[PDB]
């Protein structure tokens, strides 16, 4: 088995994110980079998240 | 004087053996024998049997 990919999303990934995931396997004489990516798709959160109401309702 | 000049005896022994020489290619079954993958199927008997 492998680790999972654990890491939290952070808020510089908000708008979206790609993973992509590889390595090198040099079986026999001779490397291949293998490779692999998904789309992430991350909520639209705000870092500093202004909200503006008035005083009286 | 006679053949066999020399004896061998078996052993019983603890010591570890790494004798596993890896193969990353296709062990024969009965030579053993560490042909690359690429041979398997091309019409040439690459192992032995
Ligand atoms: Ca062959």
């Amino acid at each position: 088995s492998y680790q999972s990919i654990n890491i939290p999303v952070t808020q510089n990934m908000v708008p979206s994110s790609r993973l992509l995931v590889y390595y090198i396997v040099t079986g026999e004489q001779t490397a291949e980079l293998v490779s692999d990516s998904v789309w992430l798709n991350i909520e639209e959160k705000c870092g500093n998240q202004l909200q503006v109401h008035l005083s009286p309702d | 004087c006679n053949f066999s000049d020399k004896e061998v005896e078996d052993c019983v022994t603890n010591r570890p053996c790494r004798s596993q020489v890896r193969c990353e290619g296709f062990v024969c079954a009965q030579t053993g024998r560490c042909v690359n993958r690429r041979l398997l199927c091309n019409g040439d008997n690459d192992c032995g049997d």
